[PDB]
């Protein structure tokens, strides 16, 4: 059985580590929720 | 038992120790996840339980106790922060601008950072604070890494 437990509040943070590329991926997804390259 | 606003761990004692198989939000007595966290199956939150309202595996989004109460979106040109929450690590807000899925039936919204599986239900904010989508659901690049759409439901 699963269970859940507080990890914290939902605040942005000023100042927070600026990482991470912006790019633009050709996607498909199917009936399972499944995303998949498509080319 | 807990119903307060905030961010969750979503965790198991079916394998060794304790292990985290997600994240989650709390909002408005509703908890949202990702569907491959929990596949549609009861919660527990200290002695009360927490029963599914909602669910969808091609959206792959779950909602609990109600119905999903999220419905912030990014506005296209913006910085976003996920508030990842790590395997056995604290929650830390990562700053990103994201990508785009283009799709047969639209754009979504992607964020290029790469975490654990365990990391998925991790809430993604605008610089309001508002959750624009959850972290979970995307498709592994040519670099093997992972870049995640922002998922986000239907608030009826
Ligand atoms: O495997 C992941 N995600 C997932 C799993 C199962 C299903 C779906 C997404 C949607 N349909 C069912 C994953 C999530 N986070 C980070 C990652 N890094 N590498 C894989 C991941």
């Amino acid at each position: 059985d699963m269970y859940i437990e507080r990890a914290g509040d939902i605040t942005w943070e000023k100042d927070a580590e600026v990482t991470g590329n912006s790019p633009r991926l050709d996607v498909a997804l199917d009936e399972s929720g499944d995303f998949s390259l498509v080319e | 038992g807990e119903t307060t606003d905030g961010v969750y761990r979503v965790m198991t004692r079916r394998l060794l120790g304790s292990t985290q198989v997600g994240v989650g939000v709390m909002q408005e007595g509703v908890f949202h996840t990702m569907w491959h966290v929990t596949k549609g199956a009861a919660l527990r939150s200290g002695e009360g339980r927490l029963d599914p309202y909602w669910g969808d595996v091609k959206q792959d989004l779950v909602s609990y106790c109600g119905p999903w109460k999220l419905d912030a979106a990014w506005d296209g040109l913006s910085e976003v922060q996920l508030l990842a929450v790590p395997p056995g690590e604290r929650a830390k807000n990562i700053q990103t601008l994201p990508g785009i899925f283009k799709t047969k039936d639209g754009d979504i919204g992607a964020v290029a950072l790469d975490y654990p599986a365990g990391t998925s239900g991790s809430p993604i904010l605008d610089k309001c604070g508002r959750v624009i989508g959850l972290y979970g659901n995307g498709v592994v690049i040519k670099n093997g890494s992972y870049v995640s759409a922002i998922t986000q439901g239907k608030r009826e």
